[PDB]
Order: structure tokens, then C-alpha cells, then sequence
């Protein structure tokens, strides 16, 4: 039924309100192949990294508006340790390899009660720059238009143009095209999404890629009568499925 | 014959290798490890408990500690001091009881050793009726006494471990298994038994246990003259591993 | 390498001396390692472009 | 067999007299091989 | 013939004066089994640690006397980085596992010339404490007797005894009982020794064990007429064969 | 069989050495069953 335990290595995570794992674009997104752009023998999965990594995420309050989101890059949250997400031997393997190729498997836990309302949109969003320059990022007109995405400054030679659009916008009404599940306060306390590797190349650089971004967006604001539990904490669990590390070198220095 | 010693392997030749000769017929097999170690030898001379003991406190022991010394025999061919395992062996404040198996290390040309131990306890006193206790490796001595009809009887008269009672002028002899948690005894050891603040080369539980001799009378019948007893050990079914050195015979 | 990216510059080759060169007496100091640069058996080239005519100037 | 001249009769069992290992389920060889 | 290259992972080491690999106590010392004293699944060998690790050792001069040795613990030189011997992902795996069980495979390189004489005794010595408290340790009467090996101080309660012996002595005349090869100045520039795992337990602690110590002892002092190359440098290459890491925990802190 | 290493020979009978009941004519089971 709704009680599933997902063992991965020495890690087993439980939920008793499971909505079923949302597999993205294929039946088994764990099935993956070695990259065709690297002639060396890749480093496949091993039991110290074939596990779940649990980080915290910022609390969800009544003051958090509609479409106010919160983004977790993959594997970008392993590098910067976003939300206390120490990647262990996965990040230790990732800093020593130039290319990395994996799909992901996420679970975002957020336990509400039967007296709470509200909804979260937990989605895996491909190729966004939402970690680049509060507890929650607000959906302004700059995020809806891509107007605030990073750019090369044209210099003093050019007249600086009125920037009006960028392709890494967020249309906040179309975030359910992504591999998503809604974390309703009256159906479930956690959601499961399994995504495969995607990218412009068969394998991408370990330090730079943002092929998947975990996106937790508020669709309905949190509401409760006073006396209930205020500000429930959002946490997430990330499991890399089938990594193909390539290009072994020394640990990454800037 | 033409050889290379830098190979690390030199074949043991005979007279017929270079010269005209033959092989000597193999006479004996007395260098057999299971045979050569299967004989008794004096391990330690300990004293006989007339009351309940206080087992020696761990190192470093400060002055004024009322403990009971020279009473417990730590059953090991390795150097012991104050009934505890040592690394250096010393001889001559309180004179600490040191023991070393002299016959073992002159033929301990190996790194690891395992056998069953046959302990024989011979009295060094005229017409002594003594009693030998034993407690295994990694165990500890039970040190108190219980009153049976206004007589303090120590708790080393009882237990689930062997207590062998001798006759008057008799001896005590029994074989002990390899009871240690280690697979073999380190004749030489290079590691440490703890992660923090440990001594190198000092194994924790390389022994067949600890024996002690006691007089089978209560604590009120304690005499004044100190009674001594001798401990003989035999290695039954001795097996040796990993060839190593023999001690430096000096030239002075 | 026009723009010096990872699609054009592929790292570095480097020759270190591990143990120093032991010479007997009456041998020349500072010997020479003559370098070559060939293609591998799986080397391939694509997309012919216009030449650089700077050799003729 | 060690220093044991008994060929006739063992009174105690092999598990009482000796100490046998538990399971996990003449020709004198050299102690070093050149390969 | 005498020209052998030993590939291990991404590492291949060459010698053109090979005396043959001295395999210790068995035909193939690489054949090893998982420990019987650990119920968890062990971490076996993987291609980032199945390689040679090359460290330097101190130079051998004319002033170095007979029986003056120099000891390299295994895996103790990986911890302390003795001789610049960074263990890479082997030490990174070793600090995270409580027990470790491997045999070793060493090669000590020292190129002399045909005008040099002298001999080195490169041996793998089981269970010594020769790294415990110059460029070369001198064979004194304390090392020959075990008189200077580490000990628990008896305290002020006991009269301090005259320490006269210890079982971790060095009889310098019997070091050829160990797995050894002699590095003669007229036969070879390197020696090969392959040893299996030995120990008092089926697996030993990673931070404390010294089941094998690489020992380079001077049997004949170095001599040459002046004009020759003075002080040739000794280097060593260490390869762990079949490691069985057990007990995964956080990185080792004292 | 208890703490008995004798495998060879019992001198006395089973009714003298032990004390057997009169008649009225490994696998360690649980001590409680949920039914």
C-alpha cells in the first residue's frame, strides 16, 4: 500500500503516505550506459555512494506567498553542502573526477497534519540557474521572464540594452510539465521522484552541471488555526542512480 | 655452485651439487614445531594466596595503593611484569614480578604461535596443600569474600572456572585451550590495542589466561611465612607461522 | 584554441626527471631528449578549413 | 602428533582434550617463491 | 628476461634489472578472502586504489655504516605520508574504515653504477615497532636487544627495573629470514617483494596495525672513487593487493 | 547430555546413576504463541 521503505546501501528511508515513485520519461530511469565521449574506464556505482543523502530545507510558514519557490541543484548541493547536505564519499568521488553522468532519485519529506492546509509543488526541473544570485525565493516578474538570469556584461563599448527576457525563465503555471508530485497537506507527508540522466553531452563536467534542479514551490499557502504546529520543516533525500565518473584527477581546486 | 643471493631464494644444496658425494640419510625429526614445544619448562614462581587478593592496578601505578603483588601468573611466553603483559623485559620501591619464557624465545624464530597450554603447578614448599585457580584471557579476578560461619571465605574458592585442589604434597596439572579472542599469539607484535593512548607492540589478550595459587583455608587461618609455588607450562599441539629472528647472542 | 576552452585545450604533457642521470667519469654533462609528435592509430581529422598563408610572407 | 607416544586409547573426546577451530560455513615447502 | 613492467590500474612501473618477484610464503599472495570477523559487506579492491604508490626514501651515502637501517611501515607510511607517500584514494578509504586487511607488493628502486659497490637488504619484516622513537637509524645495542622498544611505565609504586630485552629486537644477521632481496650495486637497480596478509586476527584496525614493515638495511657500505655520483637516492613503490576494508564510519579523528 | 564428557562407559545403570520418572499406564521453540 502506501507504506514503502526504499533501501539503498546502508540507508533505508520510510514513508507511510507514499504516492508512488514518479519515474521520469522512462520505465526504469536507473538503467544507464557508460558515456561514449570518454575512452577511459569509468567509475561506476559502489556501495559507499549507492545511498540516500538527507539534507534540510528551509521551513514553510504562513508568510510564504504563492509561487514562492526554493531550489536545490543536483549535484550543486553536494558541492556547496546546501542544507547540511554533506555528500560523503559521493562528493569525495565527484571532486576527483572531471566528468560525471548520473540520474537522480529524490524524496522530499514534509509532514503536515489533518488540521493544516496548503500545497507544495516538488518538481525536478531540467537546466535552470535558480541557485544563482530570505528562506524562500519570491516569484517576481524577473523570475517569470528570465530577466534576472546571469549574463556577460557587454562592456563600455556598447550601449547597455534593456534586458527583457531570458530562456531560463520560470513560468510558474507550467511547472507541472516537469517530473513533479504535489505535496498536499491532506494526502501525503512525502513525495518520490526518480529521474534519469539528461544533458547536452553524454557526460558533463562535475563542477559546473545543473542538469537537474529540485524545485519546491508553494502552490497554496500554509494555513492553520493557532494552537497547531507552526512552521513545519521541509527535508529532502537525494540518491544518485547509476553514476559514471570519468576523468580521474586531483581534488578540485579553484 | 653458481647462484644469485639477490634473488632472495637460495636452494639448499648437497655434496653432490658440486662435489662427488651423496645425501645423508635423514635421521631424526626433532625440529618439528608440534614436537619441539611439547615439553614442560619453568614459567614463573608466584606466591600463594592466604587471603583474598587485590589484583594489581593498571600502569602507571602510584605509591600507597594497597594491592597484592607477586600472586598472579599471566600465562604467556611473552615478557610480563606485575602479572600484566609487558613489552620490555626487565630484572633487578616494589620489586615487580617479571617473567619470560627463556626456552621459547631462543627457538621462537616465528611471528605467530598457537597451542593448547598444559599448566603444571609444583609446590616449592615442604608438604604444602595448596589450590590453583584460573580465569580466562580477557576475564578478571573476583576479589571479595563471603562469611561462612564467622569465617571469611574468598570468592576464589568458587566460580565457573577451574579450581584444582591438590593433596598434601601433591601437584596440579591440567591442559587449557586457546581461549584468547585472537586467532594466534603474537610472539612479536607491531600494532596497538587501542586507538588512543596505547603502547606499541603490546597485545591486549595474548595469553592462555591467568593462574593463582591459594591455600584452601579461610582468611582467619592466614599464616605469616610467605609460601611460594612454581608454574610449569607445556604447549600442546603447537603451531607456528611467519618465520622471524632469534635473539642476538652477544660476542662479549 | 581561439577561445581557450575545454573543447580545444586538453591539459598538459610534462616530462619530469624521476631519478637524476648517473654518468661515469669522462662523459658529457646535460644529455638531450629528442622529442617527436605523431598521431595515434585512432587519430582522425574533420572539417577542412582555409589555410594560413603566413608561411609565404 | 607432537610429543605423544599414545597409540592406543584417548579417554576424552577431541573437543574436550584439544580445542578445534570453528568453520566459516617429510615434504617441507619453501617459505618464499621467486616469480 | 630482466625487463618487466608491472601494470596496476593507471600505474605501470618499469625495471630493466629485474631479479624476479619474491612472493612470500605462497604461490600467489594476491589471492585473499574476506574476513570472518566482520558481518558487514566489505569494501574490496577498486581501480582507484589498485595501483602503485611511489614515495621517496632517504639517500644512501658513504657515511652510512653497516646494519644502519631505515623502516617504512605499511600502512603506517600512508597515514603519516612518510617520504611524500600520499596514498590518494587508498588512504582516503583507509581513514573511513575501521578494519583493513591486505597483503602488499613493494618495489624499492636504487640505481647504482658499475663503478659503485655496496649492498642494501630490502626486506618485508612482520610485526615490528621500528617507526617508534638522522636520515638512517643506526644499529645500536638497544635495537639488537629490544631494549628500547615502547613500554608502559610501571609508575612510582614499583622500583623501575633494568630493562634488558624485548621481543621486537632486530637480530641484524637474521634479517634474511624475512621476505627479502639484496640490492647489490652490481646486479640490479630495483628489487620486488610480494607479501600476503598476516596478522593475529583475520582483519586488523586501520590506524594501528604494523603487520608489515619495509626494511632497507645496509649490509655493505657504499663506496666509490671520487668523480662518481655521490649519494644515490632510494625510492620505493607500494601496491596494496586485495584490500578488504570493513567498518565504514566517518574520517578518523584523534 | 549436560556437562558430561564421558562417551565410552557408564558403570552404573541409568536407574542407579540417574532418577527416571514413572509412567502413568538447535531448534528452540518460542515460549508464547500469538493466536
Amino acid at each position: 500500500d502506501r507504506v514503502t521503505t526504499q533501501t539503498a546501501g546502508n540507508t533505508a528511508i520510510n514513508t507511510q503516505s507514499s504516492l508512488g515513485v514518479l519515474c521520469a520519461y522512462v520505465e526504469d530511469p536507473t538503467k544507464s550506459d557508460p558515456p561514449s565521449s570518454s575512452t577511459d574506464q569509468p567509475t561506476t556505482t559502489f556501495t559507499a555512494i549507492d545511498r540516500w543523502y538527507t539534507g534540510r530545507l528551509n521551513s514553510w510558514t504562513k508568510a510564504v506567498k504563492t509561487f514562492s519557490f526554493q531550489a536545490v541543484p543536483l549535484p550543486g548541493a553536494f558541492l556547496s553542502r546546501q542544507g547540511g547536505l554533506n555528500g560523503g564519499a559521493f562528493t569525495a568521488t565527484l571532486h576527483r573526477h572531471f566528468l560525471m553522468k548520473c540520474g537522480w532519485q529524490v524524496q522530499v519529506q514534509c509532514n503536515l497534519t489533518q488540521f493544516h492546509q496548503g500545497a507544495l509543488l516538488v518538481a525536478m526541473v531540467p537546466e535552470t540557474t535558480l541557485d544563482v544570485k530570505e528562506q524562500w525565493v519570491e516569484m517576481s516578474d524577473d523570475y517569470r521572464t528570465g530577466k534576472n538570469m546571469p549574463f556577460q556584461s557587454l562592456g563600455t563599448y556598447y550601449r547597455p540594452p534593456n534586458w527583457t527576457w531570458g530562456p531560463n525563465f520560470i513560468n510558474p503555471y507550467q511547472v507541472t510539465v516537469f517530473p513533479h508530485q504535489i505535496l498536499n497537506a491532506r494526502t501525503s507527508t512525502s513525495v518520490d521522484i526518480n529521474v534519469p540522466y539528461i544533458g547536452e553531452t553524454p557526460t558533463q563536467s562535475s563542477e559546473t552541471q545543473n542538469s537537474w534542479t529540485l524545485l519546491v514551490m508553494v502552490l497554496v499557502p500554509l494555513d492553520y488555526k493557532e494552537g497547531a504546529t507552526t512552521d513545519p520543516e521541509i527535508t529532502f533525500s537525494v540518491r544518485p542512480t547509476s553514476p559514471y565518473f570519468n576523468g580521474l584527477r586531483n581534488r578540485y581546486t579553484t | 655452485s653458481t647462484d644469485n643471493a639477490e634473488t632472495g631464494v637460495i636452494e639448499a644444496g648437497n655434496t653432490d651439487t658440486d662435489f662427488s658425494g651423496e645425501l645423508a640419510a635423514p635421521g631424526s625429526n626433532h625440529t618439528n614445531v608440534k614436537f619441539l614445544f611439547d615439553r614442560s619448562r619453568l614459567l614463573n614462581v608466584i606466591k600463594v594466596l592466604e587471603k583474598d587478593a587485590v589484583f594489581p592496578r593498571p600502569f602507571p601505578t602510584a605509591t600507597g595503593t594497597q594491592q597484592d603483588d607477586g600472586y598472579f601468573c599471566l600465562l604467556t611466553p611473552r615478557p610480563t611484569v606485575a602479572s600484566r603483559p609487558a613489552t620490555r623485559f626487565g630484572l633487578y620501591g616494589v620489586l615487580a614480578n617479571t617473567s619470560l619464557d627463556f626456552n621459547f624465545y631462543s627457538l621462537a624464530c616465528f611471528t605467530y604461535f598457537r597451542s593448547d597450554l598444559e599448566v603444571t603447578v609444583v609446590s616449592l614448599e615442604p608438604d604444602l596443600e595448596f589450590a590453583v585457580g584460573w580465569f580466562p584471557s580477557g576475564s578478571e579476578y573476583q576479589a571479595s569474600s563471603f562469611v561462612y560461619d564467622q569465617l571469611h571465605v574468598p570468592y576464589h574458592f568458587t566460580g565457573r572456572t577451574p579450581r584444582a585442589f591438590a593433596s598434601k604434597g601433591g601437584k596440579v596439572s591440567f591442559v587449557l585451550p586457546w581461549n584468547s579472542v585472537s586467532s594466534v599469539l603474537p610472539v612479536r607484535w607491531g600494532g596497538a590495542s587501542k586507538l588512543s593512548s596505547a603502547t606499541r607492540g603490546l597485545p591486549a589478550h595474548a595469553d592462555w589466561g591467568t593462574i593463582y595459587a591459594f591455600i584452601p583455608r579461610p582468611n582467619e587461618k592466614k599464616s605469616t611465612a610467605v609460601k611460594h609455588v612454581a608454574v610449569y607450562i607445556r604447549y600442546k599441539n603447537a603451531r607456528a607461522w611467519c618465520p622471524s629472528m632469534l635473539p642476538f647472542r652477544s660476542y662479549k | 584554441a581561439i577561445t581557450n576552452s575545454v573543447y580545444s585545450a586538453d591539459g598538459w604533457f610534462s616530462l619530469h626527471k624521476l631519478t637524476k642521470i648517473t654518468l661515469p667519469p669522462d662523459c658529457p654533462q646535460s644529455p638531450c631528449i629528442l622529442f617527436f609528435a605523431s598521431a595515434g592509430e585512432d587519430y582522425t581529422l574533420r572539417l577542412p578549413v582555409d589555410c594560413n598563408p603566413s608561411y609565404v610572407f | 602428533r607432537g610429543n605423544n607416544g599414545n597409540m592406543t586409547f584417548n579417554y576424552y573426546a577431541n573437543t574436550y582434550q584439544n580445542s578445534v577451530d570453528f568453520s566459516t560455513s617429510g615434504i617441507l615447502n619453501p617459505l618464499g617463491y621467486l616469480k
